[PDB]
C-alpha cells in the first residue's frame, strides 16, 4: 500500500516512502560491511551501476535494515542515471522482480523527478551529485537523450581538488579520512564567485574573505581562496585537467541540441539539483553565464530552491504518490509476461 | 486526456508531502 522511493546516487542512497517530503534513510552507497556499517567499494560509479553483487547488498540493507520494510509488500520506485544504459535497466528490473519479489516497480530518470519537484514537466535540469553532472533538457517528462551531456566532474571531484590545493600549501590529506575531513571544509566553507578573477583580487587584499577550521588533531587551518577555487572547477574543469567546458557552457550546448521551439521553455526553467549545487551563488554565477551565451532578449530563470539536495528523491515522492501514476507501474504480472525488457515499454 | 496528459497536470498541481 505505501510505495518506497529509493535514489541511488553515486555517493548517498537517499530512501523512504512516497507522500513523505524527505527521505528517512540517507546513507553511504559503499560496501566494506554495508551503507552507515573488506577498503571501501562504491557500486555505483559516476552514476551507473557497475557492480551488481554490492548493488544487491546495498538494495537489501535499504530495504530490511533502514526502512524496515519487506520489498514484497511494496511498489518500489528506483532511480536511474540520464543516458542509462538499456542492459542496466533491465538488470535492475530483474533483481527487483526474481530477487526482491517487489509487486511492482517503476524506474525513473534523476533529473526528471528533481523537475517534476518543482512542478514543472518541461525544462532544463543541472543535476550535480557526487560522482556526476549532467545537463538534462526536458519535454513533457520525456529527457531527450541526443540533447543530455554527462561531465564526470562532481562532488568527489572538488573534494579531491580542494585537498590537492590544501596539500600544496603543506596540508595534506591524502587518505580515506581525510578526504572525508575535507568533504566537509567543502560543504561548510566553498562558495561560488560571481566573478572568479575579481574574487581572486579581493582574497588577495584582505582577510576579509578568510574562514578557518579546526582538524582532528587540533591543528587549525585557515582557507581564503580556496573557498571558491574548488567549486570554481566546474566551470573551468582545466583547473583539474579536464578538456571539458564548464557547466554554463554545456547547458548552452545541451539547449542547442534541442529544437528552437523548446528554447523559451528551456532558458526559463533552468532547474538545479543534486549536492554539489548547493554551493551559494552558485544559481546567480549559473544565471550570469548564461545571460551571456543566450540570445540578447531571452528571458533566463535558475531554479536552484533549498531542498535540492533531496529533490530527485522528492520528485520521486510525488509521483509514486500520485493518483494518476497508479496505472503506470510495471505490475509483477507484466514482468512474468513479458520479461525484463518490459522496462523499456513501461519506463 | 491520455492518462499520461493527466499525468503530466497533476504533477504541475503539485501537492502536499507529509512531514517525517
Ligand atoms: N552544502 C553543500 N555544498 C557543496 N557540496 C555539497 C553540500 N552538501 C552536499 N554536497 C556534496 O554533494 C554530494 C552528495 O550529493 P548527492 O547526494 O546529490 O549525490 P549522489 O546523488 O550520491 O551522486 P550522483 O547523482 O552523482 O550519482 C557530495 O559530494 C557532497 O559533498
Ligand atoms: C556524511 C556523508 C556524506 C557524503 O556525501 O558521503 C558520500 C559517501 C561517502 C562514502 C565514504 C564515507 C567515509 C562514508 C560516509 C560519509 C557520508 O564518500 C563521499 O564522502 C565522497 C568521498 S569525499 C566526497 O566528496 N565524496 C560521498
Ligand atoms: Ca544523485
Amino acid at each position: 500500500t505505501t510505495a518506497l522511493v529509493c535514489d541511488n546516487g553515486s555517493g548517498l542512497v537517499k530512501a523512504g516512502f512516497a507522500g513523505d517530503d524527505a527521505p528517512r534513510a540517507v546513507f553511504p552507497s559503499i560496501v566494506g560491511r554495508v551503507g552507515d556499517e573488506r577498503t571501501l567499494k562504491y557500486p555505483i560509479e559516476h552514476g551507473i551501476i557497475t557492480n551488481w553483487d554490492d548493488m544487491e547488498k546495498i538494495w537489501h540493507h535499504t530495504f530490511y535494515n533502514e526502512l524496515r520494510v519487506a520489498p514484497e509488500e511494496h511498489p518500489t520506485l528506483l532511480t536511474e542515471a540520464p543516458l542509462n544504459p538499456k542492459a542496466n535497466r533491465e538488470k535492475m528490473t530483474q533483481i527487483m522482480f526474481e530477487t526482491f519479489n517487489v509487486p511492482a516497480m517503476y524506474v525513473a530518470i534523476q533529473a526528471v523527478l528533481s523537475l517534476y519537484a518543482s512542478g514543472r514537466t518541461t525544462g532544463i535540469v543541472l543535476d550535480s551529485g557526487d560522482g556526476v553532472t549532467h545537463n538534462v533538457p526536458i519535454y513533457e517528462g520525456y529527457a531527450l537523450p541526443h540533447a543530455i551531456m554527462r561531465l564526470d566532474l562532481a562532488g568527489r571531484d572538488l573534494t579531491d581538488y580542494l585537498m590537492k590545493i590544501l596539500t600544496e600549501r603543506g596540508y595534506s590529506f591524502v587518505t580515506t579520512a581525510e578526504r572525508e575531513i575535507v568533504r566537509d571544509i567543502k560543504e561548510k566553507l566553498c562558495y561560488v564567485a560571481l566573478d572568479f578573477e575579481n574574487e581572486m583580487a579581493t582574497a588577495a587584499s584582505s582577510s576579509s574573505l578568510e574562514k578557518s577550521y579546526e582538524l582532528p588533531d587540533g591543528q587549525v587551518i585557515t582557507i581564503g581562496n580556496e573557498r571558491f577555487r574548488c567549486p570554481e572547477t566546474l566551470f573551468q574543469p582545466s583547473f583539474i585537467g579536464m578538456e571539458s567546458a564548464g557547466i554554463h557552457e554545456t547547458t548552452y550546448n545541451s539547449i542547442m541540441k534541442c529544437d528552437i521551439d523548446i528554447r523559451k521553455d528551456l532558458y526559463a526553467n533552468n532547474v538545479m539539483s543534486g549536492g554539489t549545487t548547493m554551493y551559494p551563488g552558485i544559481a546567480d554565477r549559473m544565471q550570469k553565464e548564461i545571460t551571456a551565451l543566450a540570445p540578447s532578449t531571452m528571458k533566463i530563470k535558475i531554479i536552484a530552491p533549498p531542498e535540492r539536495k533531496y529533490s530527485v528523491w522528492i520528485g520521486g515522492s510525488i509521483l509514486a504518490s500520485l493518483s494518476t501514476f497508479q496505472q503506470m507501474w510495471i505490475t509483477k504480472q507484466e514482468y512474468d509476461e513479458a520479461g525484463p525488457s518490459i522496462v523499456h515499454r513501461k519506463c | 486526456p491520455s492518462p499520461r496528459e493527466q499525468l503530466m497536470e497533476s504533477i504541475r498541481k503539485g501537492k502536499e508531502l507529509k512531514q517525517i
